This record gives C-alpha cells, structure tokens and sequence, in this order.
C-alpha cells in the first residue's frame, strides 16, 4: 500500500548537513543541503537528493502535504506548498518520495532548493550544476509540436515500488552541545534534557561517564567539561559532510525512488 | 560512465588511526594528524592537536 | 587512460570484476570543517560522447 | 544577477505599484583568476574587497 511504501522510512531521520552558499554567499548548516545531482535520463527530468525528506511528520507517520526536517536535536514539519526549485527561473516540481525531489528545470548554472520553516524562515541551499538540455534526435527544439514523429527515449517513472538500487544506512555519530552547561557559584550544572548525556570533565579525578539526569560537579569550569548527545536510536544518511561513528560496519539499506525506464 | 563512492571520514579524537588496503577498483586512502573539526554545536574533541 | 575513452573497463555487463583507471587523489581537509576534498579527471565517456 | 536593465519598485497607500526603471549594463567577474560562480566547499583565500 502506499502507506505501507514507507514501512523502511519508519527507521530514518533527516540532519543537518554544511551549505557552502545558503543565500547570501555565507557558508552555513542546513537542514536543506543538496548531495548528489542525477541526469541519466534523456528527458532532462533532474533527480535531485537532499536532507530533508518529504511525506512523513514528526509524529512517525504518512502525510502528503507536511515534510519533516532536523532542527536542534528534534524533529519539525513544514507545508508542502513551501517548496520552490530554481536554476535561472522558476522549475516544475513533478514528483517526490522521501529523499528525493524528481522535477524539470530551464537551462542555467545554479540549482537552488528552499523550503519554509515553522517560524516563516527561508531556508535554502544552492550549487552549482552546469545543466542544458539537447532533446533526442536531430532538431534542437523546445516545446513539443501538435505534429511529428516518435522517437524512443528515457525517463523517470513515478512508481515508488521496489527497485535494484539502493543507498546505505549509518549510525548517526554523538553531536557535540554547550547549552547544556550551566555555572553556579563554584560548580557546573549539566541538564539531562530527555536524552542520554556523554560527560568528560578534566577537573578532578573520575569525572567522566554517561548520564540520564541533572548533575552537578563542584570545583568546576564551564570550559572544563564536554557534554554529547548520545542515545541517536534511529538511522542517518551516509553523508561525506557528517563523521563516522566509532562501528565502521554498514548499518542498513534503503531503496532508491524513481527507476528509469524506456 | 562511473561514480564515485566515498564514504564518511572517521575522527578519532586523542589517539591514532592506521587504515589497511582493499582489492578495490583506485581504493584511495590517507590519514591526516593535527585536525580540530567543528560542527553546528561546537568542538568534536576537547584534544586541541 | 584518464579522460579519454576506456577509463572505465568491464569484459561484460554482468562482470564482477572491473579495471579502473581515473586519477582519483585526496588532500588534506580545511582546518575547522568535516569534509573530504578530492581531485578526479572526468569520465572520459561522456567526453567521447 | 546579470543583466541589462534595473527596476526598482515598491508598493503605494493605495496598493498601487510605483516603479523605476533604468539602463545599466551588469555583468560581474569574481576575482582572481577562475570565472565561478558558486562559492566551493574547499579551495582558496584571497583578498576582495565589500561593502560593510
Ligand atoms: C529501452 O528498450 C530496450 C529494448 O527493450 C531495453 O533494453 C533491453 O532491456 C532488457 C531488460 O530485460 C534486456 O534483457 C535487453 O538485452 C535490452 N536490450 C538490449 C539491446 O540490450 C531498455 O532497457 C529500455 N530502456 C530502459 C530505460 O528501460
Ligand atoms: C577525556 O578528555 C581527556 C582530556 O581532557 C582525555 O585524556 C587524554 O587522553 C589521551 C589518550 O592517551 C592522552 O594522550 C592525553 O594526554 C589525555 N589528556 C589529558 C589532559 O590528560 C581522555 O581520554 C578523555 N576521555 C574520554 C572517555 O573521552
């Protein structure tokens, strides 16, 4: 079933990856950064992979009009009518599944994506990616005529059923925090949170572990310890922008949306 | 045409790190000493070099 | 060679085996970043085409 | 962006749209010595100069 497409999605969450241009020429982190662009088709039907991922909300759940994104250490949604495509004007946005937003783009230089966030931001990241397209045959045209010839040609499908290739699943590594620190008087206040807390602390003698509580370390800078995240039960994406945890082993698959057919 | 498979960098953070070679097709593989990454929270390690 | 027809080789389409020859090198990360920044000469069958 | 022209409007009391438009002949080279156009995610410092 369509809902039951999604059973493996159940396992993943987005992050927040490193925009080198997110609108202004500044580098950032995004929850938006783009990957990996793919034009194997002959139609010029770009396929475009991205952080986000869009059909499920926070709450673990199908939904066709919200998308989910990392922000903090929680999960957040957004409109689907919220998302714009661009290389020099405004693109064609024909389908999505998850990772992957399949559309049709006039010629240009950049490839920008943008998505709203839940206080009304823009959040958005750009690259660059050389793209024209040279239509199959021998007439360089633009827009199809009322009457020619078929020719056969390659495109992308909209089914989202199973398909040969797939992509790989990795343990999301412990994110370094320092609002999880607080200074009182002579001693240093960390805060559970809700989450399981990794502690290093260098002052005194057997201060390091892990945590479920509010603690307090006396005789203690802020800048004395280090705190992280640690618990990550789900699954991320195999990102050369993120680090490796300490398992070096593959972890899970996940199968691509959108074969190509003739 | 090809692609280009390269995985997550591992960090290791206060010790080393010595990567063996594979039967793969241009396996390229190096390490790297005196690195102090950063992410959207803050420092990786509290080893500075 | 790199960058001309045949970078890429297969004696079949079903083949496990490959012979691969493209000039892929790696260099040292941007201080304060996580990434791997590496050079490659591209594929040679998208230029013969 | 590059282009040929600029148009600078905004919006009345009314709602209506007042706008202005003139020729200026816009095509910017990012310095150094390559013809980009995206920032990379490695690659080189090199001095420029900005409006603050
Ligand atoms: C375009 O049509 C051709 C012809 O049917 C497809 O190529 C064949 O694919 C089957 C898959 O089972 C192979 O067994 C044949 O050997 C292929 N033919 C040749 C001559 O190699 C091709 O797959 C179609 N394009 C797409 C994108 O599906
Ligand atoms: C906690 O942090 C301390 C440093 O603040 C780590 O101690 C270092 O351990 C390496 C490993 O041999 C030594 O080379 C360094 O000299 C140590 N530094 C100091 C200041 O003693 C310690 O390993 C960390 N512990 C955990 C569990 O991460």
């Amino acid at each position: 079933s369509v809902s039951q497409h999604f059973n493996v999605y159940k396992a993943t969450r987005p992050y927040i990856a490193y925009c080198a241009d997110c609108g202004a020429g500044h580098s950032c982190h995004s929850p938006v950064a783009i990957e990996a662009v793919r034009s194997e088709a002959t139609d010029g039907m770009l396929k475009i992979q991205f952080s986000a991922q869009i059909g499920i909300d926070k709450s673990d759940n199908h939904d066709y009009t919200k998308i989910r994104y990392a922000d903090g250490h929680a999960i957040e949604n957004a409109v689907r009518s919220s998302l714009k495509v661009a290389t020099s004007g405004d693109c064609f946005v024909h389908g999505t599944m998850g990772h992957f937003i399949l559309a049709k783009c006039p010629p240009g230089e950049f490839l920008q994506v943008s998505i709203q966030d839940t206080r009304n931001a823009v959040r958005a990241c750009r690259i660059q990616y050389h793209h024209d397209p040279q239509p199959v045959g021998r007439e360089k045209f633009t827009i199809r005529p009322h009457y020619g010839k078929e020719i056969p040609c390659t495109t992308y499908q909209q089914t989202t059923a199973k398909t040969v290739e797939e992509i790989d699943m990795h343990m999301p590594p412990d994110t370094p925090d320092r609002t999880l620190l607080s200074q009182q008087s002579g001693n240093v206040k960390i805060t559970v949170g809700g989450k399981k807390v990794k502690y290093n602390c260098t002052c005194g003698t057997g201060n390091v572990g892990t945590t479920n509580s509010d603690m307090t370390i006396n005789t203690c800078l802020i800048e004395q310890c280090h705190v992280s995240v640690t618990d990550h039960k789900k699954w991320q994406f195999n990102s050369p922008f993120v680090p490796r945890a300490d398992e070096p082993a593959r972890k899970g698959k996940v199968h691509i949306p959108f074969p190509l057919d003739n | 045409e090809y692609k280009t498979v390269v995985p997550s960098p591992y960090v290791k953070c206060c010790g080393a790190s010595e990567c063996s070679t594979k039967e793969k097709p241009d396996y390229q593989c190096k390490v790297y000493t005196g690195v102090y990454p950063f992410m959207w929270g803050g420092a990786y390690c509290f080893c500075d070099s | 060679q790199p960058g001309r027809f045949g970078d890429i080789q297969s004696r079949t389409v079903e083949s496990n085996d490959l012979y691969a020859n493209t000039a892929l090198k790696l260099a040292r990360p941007s201080p304060g970043m996580v990434h791997v920044p590496y050079t490659q000469t591209p594929s040679g069958f998208k230029y013969w085409l």
